[PDB]
Parts: C-alpha cells; structure tokens; sequence
RNA sequence: UUUUAAGAACUAGAUACUAACAC
RNA sequence: ACGAAUCUCUUUGCCUUUUGGCUUAGAUCAAGUGUAGUAUCUGUUCUUUUCA
RNA sequence: GUAUGUAUUUAUUUU
C-alpha cells in the first residue's frame, strides 16, 4: 500500500499549464535513477496533443530528501539545479552544505531510506 | 521518601488461601513443556511434551483422553481457540501447525520463521494467530489464508512470550535482551518499552480482569499496567530464581514457578508472598530435575496445573480450611528495596 | 572452521528485503473457510 | 511449474530462502536449540556480567559431559559450581531419553523390516551396543554392592 | 539547566504506583471500546491480505478477495488511470529480488533503568 | 529464446525438439545446463 | 619425525591459506615497485581496483560505508569540525609532498 | 612502504575490506570493532570513526568500554562538545552504571567548570542512586 | 579480599584521578560560563583553550603508561615460567591460565 | 647511539614425502 | 616530621593472542614394486687482527 | 580420472 500513499511530488511549471490532466499510475515502475529501488511511475503527456510523454525518474522517498520535482529535478521552490541551489546557499552563510552521495551499490540503496533530508533541502 | 515507606505499613493485604497437592498424573516420557486448557468446558488439558507428542488429559477424572501426535521436534507451546474449535500448537522445527479438533487432525501449516518458535498466542477477538521465536520477530499470521500479514520488528534476542490483548497495545512481548516491548500493530511498530528487568523476561500473564500484565524476570517479578505502561507493584521477591512461568487467576492469586523446585504464590495486589512450596520432585529423579516448566489455572480459578521436568503433571488444590484459623503466611514485613 | 552459532539471523535482516514473486506449492488455497463454535 | 521458471529468469530467485526441518538435517537442529536453551539458564545463574568466554567454555563442559555419558565416564569434574552442575545433569538426562527413546522406536521399526534407511541401520546398532554395555556395567556393580 | 542535562530519565517512573494504595483500579477495556480496535485492525488487515493475494500470479487467486490527486493545489486538476497490462509481458516491469540493509533511524533513547566480592568465590 | 536467454548457446533443439549438446561439455557447463523437469516435460509435450 | 609433527597444528587448508596470502603480498610488492620505477620515469600509472565478485560488491574506500549521523545534541559542536577539516586537509596535503 | 597519497589509499582499502569482512561474519567480537575504530583514528579520519562507533553501539549498548573508548576517541583529538553530547546520550541511556557519571564528572573537573558538576550531581543524586 | 565490584572500583579510580588533577592545579600554583541560543536549541559553552590540552595530554600519557605496563608485562611474564609443555605461544598463555586456576 | 656470523673448502649417500610414470 | 609528585621493583586484584558444534569415538588405519624432482644427517683438512 | 579458484588493458583524460 503505502507506496501510493506519499503522493506524487510534481513541478508546477514543467507539468504544463492546462486546466485538467490525465496521468497513468503504474504500481511498480522503473527503479530510481538514484536509490535503485522500485516505485510507482506516472506517465503523462503534458497536454493531450503532445508528442512526448513525461516520465518520473525517482521515488517519493528519494525526491523528498532532496526536495526536487520528480520529473523536473529542479528544486521545488526555486526552479534550480541542486549543484546550484546548494551552491548559492553555500555562499550565504559561508562554507557548508554539499550532499556527498552514494557510489558503490547498497551504499546508495541503504542511504536512501533514512529521512534526514539533505543540505539543499535542509532549509527549503 | 520515608513517606513511601510509612504507607507500606498500612494497607495490610487481602487474605488469600493456601494450596496443596491433589493429584499426580504421570505418563509423559519427556519433559512437559506447555499446558493450556479449554476456554469453554474445562474437561481437558492439552499438554505439550518433549517426546513431541501432545496428549489430552481429562481434568476431572485424571484419565487419558487422547493422543495428538504429529510433530517432529519437541512441542514448546500450545494455545486453544475460544471462538473456533481449533488448537494452535507450535514446536521448534520452525512450524505453526493449526489443528482441528472436530476430527482430531491437522489442517494448516503456517510457515515462514527463520528458526524455531517459542511462543504462540491467539489474538482474542480478531481471528489472527500471533507467533514469535528465536528469529526475534513477532509475526501476525492471518488465520484463514496463512499469510504472515504483519511481521513485527523488535528486540535483540529470542522472544520468550507474546501476549495478545483485545484493545490497544495489542501485542506484548518480552525478550532475552531484558525488556518488554508493547506493540501497536496497525501503525506497525513499538508503542512503548518497559525496560526495567535486569535479565531475560521469561514469562508474562494477563490479569484476567484488571487489564495488566505480570512480567516475570529471572529473580524479581514486576507487574505492569497497560495504556500508560506504568510500573505498578513489585512483588516482594528475594532471589528465588529462576522464574519459569506466570499464572494469574480469577481471585487474583498469583502463581510463579521456580526452577529450584519452589512454587511461589503471591497475592496480586500486594507483593506479599504467602506460600512457598518444595515440589516433591519424584521417585527416581535427579535432584536437578525438580523444577516447574509451565502453569495454568482452569477457568474456575480453583485448580492448578503444572508440568515438571521430572516427566509428570501435578495438579494443586486450594485448601479451604484456611480462613484465619491458623492460616496466615509470611505476615507482611515490607522491606528495603 | 566449524563454528557453533552463538546466534540466529534476526528477522529484520530479512524484513528489509524486497519480495520475490515465486509461488510455492503448499500455499494453494485450501480449507478456505473457518469454523466457529456455538 | 513454468510460471515459476520464468519469474526466476527475470526477477532472480528468492533472497531469504529459509528452510524447514526434514528427515536428514534433524539432529543439527535438535542439538542447536538444546544448547541454546542451556545457554539461557547458565547465563542467568551467574550473578552479573562475565559471559562470553565463561559461557562458551561452560558449553564445552556441556559437550564434554555428554560424550562422557556415552562412554559411561562417571564425570566428576573436580570442582565447579554446584547449581551449574545441576543444569548439566538435567539436560543430559533430557537428551539421554531422546537417545534411548529413539533407539527403541527404530529397533522396532527394523524388527518389522519396513523400510528403514541405510545408515539408520548402522547407527542403530551403535546406539544399541552402547545401551547393552551400560546395562552390563550396572548389572555387575550391583552384583558388587 | 539541571533539566537540560539528564533530560530524559526522571524518578516518577521508578516509583511503583500500587504501593501507595492497593486497590488502585485500571478498568478492563469495556465493550464499546474493543469493537473499535477490532474495527480499525480488521479493516486494515483485509486491505493487507487483499493486497498480497492480488500481487501474485495465481490466475485463480483473484476470486478469494481514485481521482485522489490534488497536485500542488490541484492547480492543473488530474485523473489517475491505471494502464491495462499486456498480460503476457511482465507484470511489475521493475519488480525484482534484491537485498538491502536498512537505516535504523531514531532521535531518542530508552534509558535502561534498574535498582563482585563474595560471589566470584562461587561462580 | 528461453535457452539462449540462459546463456546456453551450445544446446540445440532440432525441429523435432530433441535437445542435443553440440559441443562436448565442460563440467561447469553441465551444471549450469541441467534443465528443468518442467522444461523437459514441456519439450516432450510440444514434440507430441 | 614426531618432534617435527607435533609442531604444526592446522591441517592442509590453513597452510594453504598462509601461502595464498603471502603470494598476494608478493603481488602487492611487485606491483608497487612497478609503480615506483614508473614514477622514477615520471609517468604515473594508476592502480587497478580489483573488479567485483557479487554484482553489488562494495568498494569501501569510496564512500562512508554506512553513515550514521552521530546524534542530535544540545552542545552545538559546529566549531570542532573546522579544526578537524584543518587537520585533515593539513595531513593529506602534507603526505602528497 | 608508503610513498604518496595513492599508496596510503590502497593500504586503507585493503584493510577496510578485510576487517569489515571479519565484522560482516561476526556482528559480535566487540574487540574487533574496537581495534577497527582504533585503526580508523590512526588514519586521522574522525567522521568514519564516529560512524563506526555508532554502528558498534547499535550492535550492543550494554557494553560500556565501547562507550568509554568512544569518549576518549573524542577527547584524544581534543574536541570536547562531541564528548559532551555523547555523555548526555550516555548517562541518559545508562543511569544505573557509575563509570559514565564519574567520567563525565572528571571531564568537567579537569575543565574546572563547576556549574555543570553542581547540576550534574543534582541529577545523579536526585535518582536515589546509593551511598 | 579480593574482587572489587565494578562500582566501588569506578569510585576509587575517580579518587585517584581526583588527587592527580589536584597535583595538576596545585602544582600549577607551585611552579608559579554557559550561553544558550534563543534561535535554536543548541547550547554554547566557553572554555579556556588551556586545560583542554592538559586534559588530552594527560589522557595520552595514561594510555602510554598503561600500554607500557602491559608490554613489559608481556616480556617478563613470557620469559619467566619454564615448566609446562609448550607447543606454541598459546599453550604458554592458556596453560598458564590453568596454572592460574588452583 | 645500536649489531656481529667462528670462517673456508672437500665428501658420500640414509631415512624421507610425493609420481594423471613402468606390471 | 609527615603532606604531595616522578621513576623503579615486589605482592594482591582483574587475565588481557587464554581450546568455538553435531552424527555410528563420524567411519576406516596398512603389508607392494624401479626410477626421478626436492627437503637434511654426518666426516675430514686448514686459518683466531687493522688502514687508503 | 577430477570438481574449485586466480589473472588475462587493446584504443596516450589537460599541470
Ligand atoms: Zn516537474
Ligand atoms: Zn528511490
């Protein structure tokens, strides 16, 4: 069950502007590009006539910790790459904040679960 | 704190009655490792054993009704359905084997422990088995489709007893890492720990009314209330250890078996320990083989059932003479904890 | 190198795993409904 | 059948893979959890802490006690805490009657001759002849006393 | 600050509460209660089992058993339509059997709270 | 396809569905190559 | 004969290990002075990372194995980390010279 | 022996693979966790040392000497606050053992800082510990 | 006689490092705050960079002297007793444990 | 500030372990 | 005088690299041959120092 | 008579 239950975390930009939308739910989709575990995939075309189908690349466990739109992979709030946003937030303050992430295999898988969020997220 | 100690010289507890030995039923050739008795008609034991049989004795007469055999390894544990005519008996081959009494035959093998299973109990109102054992996880087996619906996480060690309770926290379980977890199944995890015991917690029991759980230890036997998970009382217990079992009752008598061969009865309210008995071990036994491996009280409250490592069952009777006449026991000298 | 075990495998190490999907034999539905006492 | 074969060629076989007790691998179980269930009790008769080395080595006393009781060794370890020695006597009785009991049952499976396996024969002569001599030495001793 | 330091443990939890009065009462858990815990469990379980059967591959297990998205504010509405398989192709395209170890995550601690001369003679 | 997907290319199904090794087998390549009481049963079935 | 026999307690397997391990160490030493003499030519050839066995195999050097964020806490360390980094960059930055 | 960073590197990787093999087979054998922590200090890398201890605690919290050595591992690098936070989690985790309270004390006496040891003994008395 | 409880022992060691600490302070006479954060729950204490280093150094030298007691104890103990049979090191070790018995 | 191997040459083979190598 | 501290040694305490399973003791326990690779056992004879 | 295990880098990662 609960896999559904934290719901999609989705851009309000890339999602496209139209008033009502249809998107699939496929219970065991791809693995994350990151944590490498299953999740529920949401297809969709942005609008109905579109040529290309948005796919969502990661968990809702994984795109929580970093707080990033699962399709976009920008920040949710600032529309900006990780390696920027936590660079800016490195600047103010002075020196801190990078997220050292996960080579090997079950290093990254493991490290996915714990909920501490991450530096870029820490404030946002 | 002295106030606390003046109060304990007041309440002056609750006269209860002595006990003695009515009946000795031999006839297992192993140790006798578990007992459980009808939820309904009080006619029959059900008696685990270390030769792997299960014999059903007859409460009143003492004769032998039947043999339910059919296990490979010894049976540690028995539980008997209330609502269903079932018998869940579990042994150390890593198997929960349902039974059906109506025909005296096996039905469902529940399955999935990594290793042997030291406790069953039957969730009272939901139709679910709860089991657990040396894996250190407490599984909730759904009854009819044999799915281990929930796997409860948990302790660092073997799980000695699981108690299921109808309302919240619904599973109460204690582990040779010396705690008692209190479980909330639906959320899925521990709702409390009760840590105090200084060694393994080798038995529990549920107040048949007041809704609390006596928690044994090795040498000093506490109680606990649910909801808050209080401490409540501490039954004044010198080190007589080790505690094999807890048996509460309808009269709030309490039993606890020792392995030195000493039955220790308590009042429940107090901690006053008002009788101790050497259990005369046996004919040809070996003095180490005096011990007590199990207990229960029948549904009337008046009669005691225990097995003993010397290969026999004993049934103790509540001796009515009592009153005060010269009844009294150890006469209430609460001391320095 | 024969060592007496001192332990057992915590159910947890199992518990984290993802499932399988293999279907065994003895799980085929049987005794599909219970019985109650008066 | 093949439904499995294909989900195994995709999803990889089952990772846990418990097993069960069975015909052959019985003993290692029965033993295994016997000794575990000494090591509770002997772990809880000690007053406080000292455990690991003291424990394991006391188990070595366990085994040594058993294979004494085979060879009939009267097994007095010169000095040693009395209660622990009680435990050893207790269990070795328990396992003992596991042994004698199994020796009867099987011998009277052979007597009917219904499919007792191969090694089970050779073993069973073992358990027997041991038992025969124990009976012997007894019978002589009490012929002394 | 004496609260800042040791902050967790406190003495009211070592103090047995039936020493003051015997006869202190905790009520057996009624009737109009047990039919609640019974409810929330029983429903929740039936959703568990309903799941685990409808995972797997018995074509015959099925017999034995939402708009849901306001995203952002709902801003773009939604409707969530599952995709009918192609029944031969794998179901759960990404399911697999792997192995993890997991972070045991907590903030807080469980104070272990209890109470060598003549004894090591004995033992 | 099942076979070549187990990485056995040295077993050959002829058109009557005999299974013959075309390259005398290195022992490891036997062990990896025992096939199933199913897949054999079903080979035969098709043969009929 | 006997006086020689008593003095080896292990059995064929353990001895076999003693050998295998030493042979590994000769491999190391060799491969090293390979790299050393290549440094005396100045051409710097990187060392291999010895492959994998099971597909998920861990390379421990690369990332913190299982990283437990030590705790929360009231005492606000937050300065000592800079003394750390100063000492660690200091140490590794030394060794390179 | 060692030449540059890269040789030290392989000398680390080899050790870590080996040891954490030997911890991978025995979760117990605490002395192994200790020794491996000690190596991890001699590499002047603390962060890994902190973790390795933390895990070593999640195995068993009732073995004190690992608490102690996970104090002294923080002090011998002359970093205190960690050796404080560790002590809050320590005495709170094990009030009934003395050596924690005494050691946290001495840590506050060699710092001369009294306000602590006052409030400290205020607690460690307030629990009715003993004489 | 004898064995000391792990309690009284920890107290006694507390006394020994008491008096040692006292030779630190007093001998330093012979040879011659707490801030809290309203922003976050963190607390901030100010200490001399002095006496922290005496602390650490003291610890190190303790580890030293103990380490050396153990080492010299290796040397002497393994050189002395010449009686029982020894196949290898661990026969001497363990066997001297069996001598420790009676 | 540490250190010091008796040194060199000549000699036959007995007991040995084993060998997908020869009835 | 004794209080305090460093080093050294003896004694006691604590054991520091200090036996990690089961089944029929798990079962079994000698008669060969030629050559060949490799380990090692003994004799004899001679000579007792330094600097660029 | 054998299982089993090990290495098999060719195509120049910035001073
Ligand atoms: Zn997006
Ligand atoms: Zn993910």
């Amino acid at each position: 069950d609960e896999i559904n239950e934290p719901p999609p975390n989705i851009c309000e930009q890339c999602l496209g502007d139209e008033a009502n939308i249809r998107m699939t739910k496929i219970p065991q989709g791809s693995e994350c590009k990151i944590c490498t575990l299953p999740f529920t995939l949401y297809h969709f075309k942005t609008s109905k006539r579109s040529n290309n189908i948005i796919k969502t690349l990661i968990c809702v466990r994984c795109a929580t910790q970093r707080n990033i739109c699962q399709c976009c992979m920008l920040d949710s709030r600032w529309h900006i790459p990780i390696q920027l946003r936590d660079h800016l937030i490195s600047l103010v303050n002075e020196e801190n904040v990078m997220t050292e992430e996960a080579k090997n295999d079950m290093m990254k898988r493991f490290l996915s679960l714990k909920n501490v969020k991450l530096g870029g997220a820490q404030i946002t | 704190i002295v106030n606390r100690y003046e109060k304990l010289l007041s309440q002056r507890p609750e006269w209860h009655a002595p006990w003695k030995l009515s009946r000795v039923i031999n006839g297992h050739l192993g140790w006798v490792r578990c007992v459980a008795i009808d939820p309904v008609d009080n006619e029959w034991f059900i008696t685990g054993s270390n030769d792997t049989t299960m014999k059903v004795w007859d409460l009143a007469t003492g004769k032998l009704k039947t043999t339910l055999a059919g296990h490979v390894m010894t049976v540690r544990d028995v539980a008997v359905s209330d609502r269903h005519p079932y018998l869940f008996s579990v042994s150390e081959d890593k198997t929960v084997k349902c039974w059906d009494l109506e025909k005296n035959q096996i039905i469902r093998d529940y399955y999935g422990h990594l290793s042997g299973v030291r406790t069953v109990s039957i969730h009272p109102t939901l139709d679910l088995i709860a089991t657990a054992g040396r894996d250190s996880v407490i599984k909730l087996w759904d009854m009819r489709t044999r799915i281990p619906v929930i796997t409860l996480v948990g302790h660092k060690g073997p799980i000695n007893q699981v108690q299921c309770t109808p309302v919240d926290p619904q599973v109460v379980s204690s582990s040779t890492d010396a705690t008692v977890r209190l479980w909330d199944v639906v959320a899925g995890k521990t709702m409390k720990v009760l840590t105090h015991h200084k060694r393994s917690v080798r038995a529990t029991a549920l107040h048949p009314k007041e809704f609390s759980v006596a928690s044994a230890c090795t040498d000093d036997i506490r109680s606990w209330g649910l909801a808050e998970g209080s401490l409540l009382t501490n039954f004044e217990s010198e080190k007589t250890g080790i505690i094999n079992t807890l048996s509460i009752n309808q009269d709030d008598v309490l039993f606890a078996g020792g392995d030195n061969g000493v039955l220790s009865f308590y009042d429940y309210k107090s901690g006053h320990k008002y009788q101790s008995l050497a259990t005369r071990e046996m004919v040809g036994s070996l003095e180490g083989e005096r011990s007590v491996l199990c207990s229960t009280f029948d549904k009337t409250g008046l009669r005691l059932i225990t097995g003993e490592a010397d290969k026999s069952i004993k049934i103790w009777k509540q001796d009515e003479t009592a009153t005060k006449e010269s009844e009294p026991g150890l006469a209430w000298n609460p001391n320095l904890s | 190198s024969h060592r007496p075990q001192l332990e057992a495998r915590s159910g947890a190490k199992a518990a984290a795993y993802t499932p399988t999907g293999i279907e065994h034999a003895r799980l085929l539905p049987g005794h599909t409904t219970l019985k109650y006492r008066k | 059948y093949i439904g499995n074969l294909i989900t195994r060629q995709f999803e990889g076989r089952s990772n846990e893979i418990v097993k069960t007790t069975t015909k052959q691998r019985l003993d290692a179980y029965y033993d295994l959890e016997l000794r575990n269930s000494v090591m509770d009790d002997i772990l809880e008769m000690m007053p406080e802490s000292i455990r690991q080395k003291k424990a394991r080595t006391i188990l070595q006393h366990l085994s040594e006690a058993w294979r004494c009781w085979k060879a009939n060794i009267p097994w007095d370890v010169p000095g040693m805490p009395a209660p622990i020695k009680k435990i050893i006597e207790r269990y070795i009785k328990s396992k003992a009657d596991a042994w004698v009991s199994a020796a009867h049952y099987n011998r009277e499976r052979i007597k009917r001759g219904a499919h007792v396996e191969k090694t089970m024969v050779k073993k069973n002569l073992g358990r027997l002849t041991r038992l025969w001599i124990k009976n012997e030495q007894e019978r002589q001793r009490q012929i002394q006393k | 600050l004496t609260d800042q330091i040791a902050k967790n443990v406190k003495l009211d939890d070592f103090i047995p509460k039936r020493q003051s009065n015997f006869e202190l009462s905790v009520p057996l858990p009624t009737k109009a209660e047990i039919q609640e815990c019974t409810a929330r469990t029983k429903s929740y379980i039936q959703r568990l089992v309903n799941a685990k059967l409808a995972n797997s591959n018995n074509r015959a297990s099925s017999r034995y058993v939402a708009p849901a998205n306001l995203l952002l504010n709902n801003s773009h509405h939604i409707e969530v339509v599952s995709k009918q398989m192609d029944p031969l192709l794998p179901r759960f395209v990404g399911k697999k059997a792997r192995k993890v170890v997991a972070p045991t995550e907590n903030d807080e601690v469980v104070p272990v709270l209890h109470m060598g001369e003549a004894d090591p003679n004995e033992w | 396809l099942l076979i070549h997907r187990k990485g056995l290319t040295y077993l050959h199904l002829d058109y009557n569905f005999n299974l013959k090794p075309t390259k005398t087998l290195t022992t490891k390549e036997r062990k990896k190559s025992r096939l199933g009481n199913s897949f054999h049963l079903m080979r035969e079935l098709l043969k009929m | 004969e006997a006086r020689a026999r008593l003095l080896n307690t292990q059995g064929k397997k353990a001895t076999r290990k003693i050998r295998e391990r030493m042979l590994e160490e000769s491999k190391r030493i060799a491969e090293l002075q390979k790299r050393r003499e290549l440094k005396q030519a100045g051409i710097n050839v990187a060392i291999k990372k010895p492959k994998k066995k099971y597909g998920t195999d861990i390379d421990y050097n690369e990332d913190i194995v299982y990283e437990q964020a030590p705790m929360p806490g009231i005492y606000d360390t937050s300065t000592e980390d800079r003394q750390i980094k100063k000492k660690f960059e200091q140490f590794e930055r030394k060794v390179n010279r | 022996d060692i030449l540059d960073l890269e040789e030290l590197r392989e000398y680390q990787r080899r050790k870590r693979t080996e040891y954490e093999g030997y911890l991978k087979r025995n979760r117990l054998d605490m002395g192994q966790w200790i020794r491996y922590a000690q190596f991890e200090i001699e590499q002047h890398d603390m962060r890994r040392a902190r973790s390795i201890f933390e895990r070593a605690l999640l195995v068993d919290s009732s073995f004190i000497p690992l608490w102690i050595r996970y104090i002294d591992a923080e002090l011998k690098v002359k970093c205190i606050n960690h050796a404080r936070n560790l002590m809050n989690r320590a005495i709170s985790t094990l009030p009934r053992v003395d050596k924690l309270w005494y050691k946290y004390l001495i840590v506050e006496e060699s710092l001369n800082n009294v306000e602590i040891v006052r409030s400290l003994y205020t607690k460690w008395c307030s629990l009715e510990p003993g004489v | 006689r004898g064995g000391i409880s792990y309690d009284q022992l920890a107290k006694l060691s507390y006394e020994k490092t008491l008096r040692n600490l006292a030779t630190q302070t007093q001998n330093s006479s012979k040879q011659d705050k707490v801030q809290k954060d309203t922003k976050t729950g963190k607390i901030t204490i100010a200490d001399d960079d002095k006496l922290v280093n005496k602390l650490a150094v003291s610890l190190q030298s303790e580890s030293k002297k103990r380490y050396e007691a153990r080492k010299r104890q290796m040397q002497n103990a393994k050189t002395l007793y010449g009686v029982e049979s020894f196949i290898n090191d661990k026969n001497k070790q363990f066997n001297e444990k069996l001598s420790r018995e009676s």
